[PDB]
């Protein structure tokens, strides 16, 4: 009751299979001291790759009318990436795409 | 760098896609909150 198992915001396996990349990428980077940025991050939908400084990344969903087998990178939401971090989610989430959902479509 | 591709990305993701997407294909789902 307390605590929930969350059947629904699982994303399968790419929320711990994306996050381990990004770690390898967080330590590692690649942007040094010409183009800094976020070393990466994971949201409850799509995975993100370390962006830049100012860098608002649109990732939707593989073919928005025939969503069934959810590989990665799904439901399309603009996140910028200042010099403080990340911002906050435009569109907003509350579940984005519909990857776990029964029958999706209509 | 890409602001110049979501410029005008702006114009059909919060504004169209919100409603569109996360509408159509949910109905009675939302568990995860």
């Amino acid at each position: 009751m307390g605590s929930m198992a969350h059947s629904d915001g699982i994303f399968k396996k790419e929320q711990a299979m994306c996050l381990e990349k990004i770690q390898r990428a967080n330590e590692l980077m690649g942007f040094n001291d010409s183009s800094p940025g976020c070393p990466g991050m994971w949201d409850n939908i799509t995975c993100w790759k370390p962006a830049h400084v100012g860098e608002m990344v649109l990732v939707s969903c593989p073919e928005l009318f025939r969503i069934f087998n959810p590989d990665q990178d799904m439901g399309v939401v603009s996140r910028n990436c200042t010099e403080d971090g990340w911002s906050e989610p435009f569109p907003h989430y509350f579940d984005a795409c519909g990857f776990d959902e029964y029958e999706s479509e209509t | 760098f890409t602001d110049s591709y979501s410029r005008y990305r702006k114009q059909m993701a919060v504004k169209k896609y919100l409603a569109a997407v996360l509408g159509k294909r949910y109905k009675q789902r939302v568990k995860n909150k």
